[PDB]
């Protein structure tokens, strides 16, 4: 039960972009995450938030021996959370929260008890001049293979707007809008 | 009692009728007389000769424009004298000088660019000043010299250019002072040395650059000082040595890169303060404010954070103190 606007990535790999305008790359204290996703890969990443030349911070989403999970960085040190008492490769539709406030995180698979992760002390709360979303993993050599539904980060839903042909979005590789 | 005109008492209630000038009156004893949102245009010779025993007037809201000299004469007895939203630009130094129990003045939304100098002597009696929202570009030395009892004065929203050194002689009681949305560059706190018994100053939203102090003294009664919205970028190191009983300094809204151990060392006996919006630079010469936040016992009401380099930009000082190993 999958429904909604989805794009097919198949073998050889694809990529969906977003670019920011140069002087709006926005700056936030926290994230809000959730993708609609089924595949049955054992290594992959689904997408990754990059910030703007010249800083280290980033938020990638990614499936690591078909556990998913999510790695970011405010700009000094990687925060790791992932669901590690299940597996989400089992070609079925599952929805992935990702939560970021501050130093805090959170994640849920669809339907499962939720993960909280709570770092120690005090840390850096804010994520820098973000410039693009890169929806595949291509760039990063571990591409995903299968369908990506209702892709939401911040308020922004990247998959519709891939479907409305949005002149920042560029679509390149293997990709297909089913 | 004289025609659309509805009396409650001796008082005088003629609001919101098409008033082109003062109507005559039956009866002369008037206390107090109403004349808002009317179409005045002029104020004649001894136009309120007839009520002399007028104790407040208000004229506001009228398209007054020309104010002949000896207009309120007579009114021994008046103590408050409305003239806001008007199209007054010029007064006859002799226009208030008669009125000698005046405690309030409003002279605010008028079109005045310049003031005599002897235009407010003999108003010992006076209290509260309201200048607001004029196009005053510079202020008579002497100006003040015989308000003795006045302990509110508002300029703000005018165009101020800078301060005369001692253009505020003979305010020394006065308590709160607006200065903000004028024009002023530079503030040097000498020129306020007059002002003895000053505990408010309004300095928020002017184009101010620099902070300094020409002479050495103690300001013992100044407790609020609002810079918000300015483009302080320097501040003299003995700034606020001359204030030791400041309790609220806000400095919102400026270019402040940092500040100096020896500022922040005077400035102890704060309850509130405020620092948000500044260009800081995060980086060890920000220890200084770092550790003082951390001692610091009083309240600020906004979150301050870093703006420079970037990687710190918009991340609380403490947390990027502590967050990239910046001190100790
Ligand atoms: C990130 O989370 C921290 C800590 O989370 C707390 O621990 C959990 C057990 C749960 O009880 C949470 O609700 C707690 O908030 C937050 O730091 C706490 O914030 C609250 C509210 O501001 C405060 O009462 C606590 O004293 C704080 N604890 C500490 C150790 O500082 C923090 O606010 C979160 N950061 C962001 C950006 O949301
Ligand atoms: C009103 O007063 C003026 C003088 O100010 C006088 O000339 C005029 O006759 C008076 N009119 C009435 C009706 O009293
Ligand atoms: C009024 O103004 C004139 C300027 O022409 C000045 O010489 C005179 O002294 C002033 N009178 C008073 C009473 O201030
Ligand atoms: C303010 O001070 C700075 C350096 O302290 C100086 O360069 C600048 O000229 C000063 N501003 C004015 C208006 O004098
Ligand atoms: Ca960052
Ligand atoms: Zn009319």
């Amino acid at each position: 039960s999958h429904a909604g606007t989805t794009y097919i990535f198949s073998k050889g790999g694809g990529q969906i972009t977003y670019k920011w305008p140069p002087n709006d790359r926005p700056s936030t204290r926290a994230d809000r995450l959730a993708i609609g996703f089924s595949t049955v890969q054992k290594e992959a990443v689904l997408v990754r938030v990059d910030s703007s030349s010249g800083l280290g911070d980033y938020l990638e989403l990614h499936i690591h021996q078909g556990k998913i999970g999510v790695k970011f960085n405010v700009g000094t040190d990687d925060i790791a959370i992932e669901e590690s008492n299940a597996i989400i490769n089992d070609g079925k539709y599952h929805v992935v929260r990702f939560t970021r406030s501050g130093g805090n995180a959170t994640l849920q698979v669809d339907s499962w008890p939720v993960i909280e992760r709570y770092p120690a002390g005090r840390q850096l709360t804010i994520f820098n001049s973000q410039a693009t979303i890169i929806i595949g993993g291509k760039e990063q050599g571990q591409p995903f293979q299968g369908q990506l539904s209702g892709l939401y980060y911040n308020g922004l839903k990247v998959l519709n707007m891939a479907a409305e042909n949005d002149a920042n979005i560029a679509i390149v590789g293997n990709v297909r809008l089913v | 009692c004289p025609p659309k005109c509805r009396c409650e008492k001796l008082l005088f209630y003629c609001d919101s009728q098409g008033f082109h000038s003062v109507p005559n009156a039956t009866d002369k004893g008037s206390l107090g007389l109403s004349l808002r949102h009317n179409h005045i245009t002029e104020l004649e010779r001894d136009q309120f000769a007839s009520f002399s025993q007028l104790t407040w007037l208000h004229l506001d809201h009228n398209q007054i424009s020309t104010v002949k000299e000896d207009a309120f004469q007579g009114l021994y007895k008046l103590k408050e004298l409305i003239l806001s939203s008007n199209k007054i630009f010029y007064l006859p130094n002799t226009t208030f000088t008669q009125l000698i129990n005046l405690q309030n003045l409003d002279l605010s939304f008028n079109q005045l660019s310049s003031l005599h100098p002897e235009l407010f002597y003999g108003l010992r009696k006076l209290q509260t000043l309201h200048l607001r929202s004029n196009s005053l570009r510079t202020i008579p030395v002497r100006l003040f010299w015989d308000c003795r009892s006045l302990e509110f004065l508002d300029l703000s929203t005018n165009r101020l250019r800078s301060l005369a050194r001692n253009g505020f002689a003979g305010l020394i009681k006065l308590r709160e002072l607006h200065l903000e949305h004028n024009q002023l560059t530079k503030i040097n706190f000498a020129h306020f040395l007059r002002l003895s018994s000053l505990h408010t100053l309004f300095l928020q939203w002017n184009k101010i650059s620099n902070l300094t102090c020409g002479m050495e003294w103690t300001w013992g009664t100044l407790e609020k000082l609002d810079l918000t919205g300015n483009e302080i970028k320097a501040i003299d190191l003995t700034v606020f040595e001359t204030m030791p009983n400041l309790k609220i300094l806000l400095m919102d809204n400026n270019k402040l890169n940092s500040l100096d151990s020896k500022i922040l060392n005077s400035l102890r006996s704060l309850t509130t303060v405020g620092l948000s919006g500044n260009l800081w630079e995060c980086s060890a010469r920000i220890c200084a404010l770092a550790s003082w936040l951390g001692s610091f016992q009083g309240r600020w009401e906004h979150s301050i954070l870093c703006h420079s380099p970037d990687h710190t930009q918009g991340e609380d000082i403490l947390d990027a103190v502590a967050g990239f190993q910046l001190c100790w």
